[PDB]
């Protein structure tokens, strides 16, 4: 039996026991001061855990949980309403201390029996993926602040996913669905608490003054202004004039063109406004259009390379971007698991037995999207496409592509938010015509794209892929068969090879030495079968804001770390009065 | 974080 007051999914945490504060964050940060920051599309209720709705921003961080990540490890826990935790070196149980001074808003005591309490909650009346990845579990409060958590089997990364478990209080929650949308914030009990709102148009979050972990080593020269306001806009390009107005304080810049051209006025002449462009080396956010492959017109292999043979992104690139993007390639882009090179003697080990279900090319060649001159007019790549379809049964007939059996046309429809510049479309749309292939488009709303998104009901979208920085066992609500219904399966793939990696990968989880080969095959799996079609990604976030904060002298890896800024009297003075809004 | 998509539904 140990007992720590730290944990890390590979290896060690870096923060010793003792730690006073983040490396990310200056502990002598001033409190005050608002921060206003947008939002697309709209939202319609509070409760970020419920079956439907389109929940506020910020929403899913309402409340505090057991332990806390660092934003400078890839997942690295710390206390926050824990205090420590006693467990088997199998990580099969754990027993977690709790904070005598945890409280909720209303002041009320954080107990085991509220951490009890939530976790049938999420059981009993959570999205249907949490029951089916936590069937095995039990959470018991076995002493007022003592919650022990039994899993069937050893999973460290099961345990740690607990940790981050919002603790809800049972007052409140014992007369609220976990399944319905709320009109009204529910009882909660982070830095941050809602205070104001109007319904698809604003959010207002205060900070909690005397909230009980202020001081605790995770929280220290953190969450330093005292208000964070959320105004939501239906359009980008209205939303980049209201930034540049002095609408809002904050703008994370996703458009090449606005970065390139579009950052002008006397607003900059005047050193109001900053840009920055902060490179970074770890995992990487990628862009992808998900292919649903349940669907006849993309249910063959063949028939998603060709239209992938379609995208011409050195063209994109060059003509509409600046040449500021990068081609997504990977499914752990930019990190070890990164399938990059040809496969090596431990990955020939796990993916041989599997042949006959593989592409060829997972043994034969190092994944790489197409590549066009960047014309429009790829001759090499449209002409294979046009093989591929004519192999797959879909030919020409006149200038249009139909199915060679049943005489119809081969066409789809992409799916689009309205709320995002899409310069793309039309050339994407232009190179299908050419392959004698119908791509409709339909812009919807957000309400709407969210529905759609979750149940699939798309023939292709896009989607990002959050960066992942290891193998993780989440991967399985993603890409495995029994989460098919999670609403993260972008492509609606049910693979036996993929759940066979995915089983290994949890069996795994820990082990560096064999996660490394594992992830890399997986990624040729996933690459190689174009269940989606890459688009694009950056090393970088371009930020743009109003002079008026301070940051620490170092940033974090894998968040913004907005959350350690702070609002600076003496640059603020500079600055024209927020009156003039 | 560890274990979001266990929680909730996707968003955006
Ligand atoms: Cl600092
Ligand atoms: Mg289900």
């Amino acid at each position: 039996i140990k007992e720590s007051y730290a944990f890390a999914v590979l290896g060690e945490p870096r923060y010793a026991f003792n730690f006073n504060h983040f490396d990310y964050v200056n502990p002598a940060a001033p409190k005050g001061g608002q921060i206003t920051l947008s939002a697309l599309g709209t939202f319609d209720n509070f409760n970020r855990y419920a079956l439907r709705g389109n929940p506020g921003a910020r929403t899913e961080q309402l409340y505090d949980t057991l332990f806390t990540t660092s934003d400078d490890e890839p997942g690295s826990y710390y206390p926050l309403i824990a205090e420590s935790a006693r467990y088997a070196d199998d990580y099969s149980w754990v027993e977690v201390a709790i904070n005598p001074r945890a409280r909720f808003h209303d002041g009320s005591p954080i107990t085991a029996r509220d951490v009890e309490f939530t976790f049938q909650k999420f059981m009993t009346e959570g999205v249907p993926q949490f029951r089916l990845v936590y069937k095995g579990t039990t959470v018991k409060a076995i002493a007022p602040l003592t919650v022990r958590i039994e899993l069937a089997k050893p999973g460290k990364e099961d345990m740690l996913s607990l940790f981050s478990l919002p603790v809800f209080p049972e007052k409140y929650w014992k007369d609220h669905k976990l399944s319905d949308p709320l009109a009204t914030p529910p009882l909660a009990s982070g830095p941050y608490r809602v205070t104001s709102w109007k319904m698809g148009q604003n959010i207002v979050y205060s900070r909690v003054k005397d909230y009980w972990a202020a001081n605790l080593p995770v929280n220290r020269g953190r969450w330093n202004f005292d208000t964070i306001r959320y105004d939501y806009y239906l359009d980008d390009n209205v939303a980049f004039e209201a930034f540049k107005a002095g609408a809002f304080d904050l703008r994370m810049e996703n458009d090449a063109k606005n970065w390139a051209t579009r950052y002008t006025g006397k607003n900059f002449d005047k050193k109001y406004i900053i840009k920055d462009e902060q490179k970074n080396e770890s995992a990487q956010d990628t862009r992808w259009l998900a292919f649903n492959i349940q669907r006849p017109v993309f249910s063959d292999r063949r028939v998603r390379e060709a239209i992938t043979l379609a995208f011409d992104f050195e063209w994109m690139n060059k003509a509409l971007f600046y040449n500021a993007w990068s081609r997504t390639n990977s499914y752990f882009q930019n990190t070890e698991y990164a399938a990059r090179n040809y496969p090596d003697a431990a990955e020939l080990v796990l993916l041989a037995p599997m042949k006959k279900d593989l592409p060829s090319e997972v043994f034969t060649q190092i994944y790489q999207p197409p590549v066009s001159k960047g014309d429009g007019y790829d001759r090499d790549n449209l002409l294979k496409a046009d093989k591929l379809l004519n192999e797959a049964g879909w030919v020409l007939k006149g200038q249009q592509r139909v199915n060679a059996t049943t005489g119809q046309p081969l066409s789809f429809e992409l799916l689009l938010p309205a709320s995002s510049n899409s310069q793309w479309v039309l050339p994407f749309q232009h190179s299908l015509q050419r392959l004698g292939i119908n791509m409709d488009i339909r812009k919807v709303d957000n309400s709407q794209i969210t529905n759609r998104m979750r149940s699939r009901d798309y023939d292709m979208m896009p989607r990002v892929w959050r960066a992942m920085p290891w193998p993780s066992s989440d991967l399985q609500i993603s890409w495995s068969s029994e989460y098919i219904n999670s609403t993260y399966n972008a492509p609606g793939v049910q693979s036996p090879v993929i759940d066979s990696l995915i089983n290994q990968i949890i069996a795994a989880q820990g082990n560096k030495e064999k996660l490394l080969p594992l992830g890399r095959a997986l990624d040729r799996v996933l690459t190689w079968n174009y269940y989606m079609l890459p688009m694009w990604y950056m090393a970088e976030d371009r930020l743009a804001w109003w002079d008026k904060f301070s940051q620490p002298a170092v940033r974090p890896i894998y968040s913004l770390g907005i959350d350690t800024w702070w609002y600076d009297v003496n640059k603020a003075a500079k600055l024209p009065s927020a009156s003039k809004q | 974080v560890l274990g979001e998509p266990r929680y909730a539904f996707n968003f955006n």
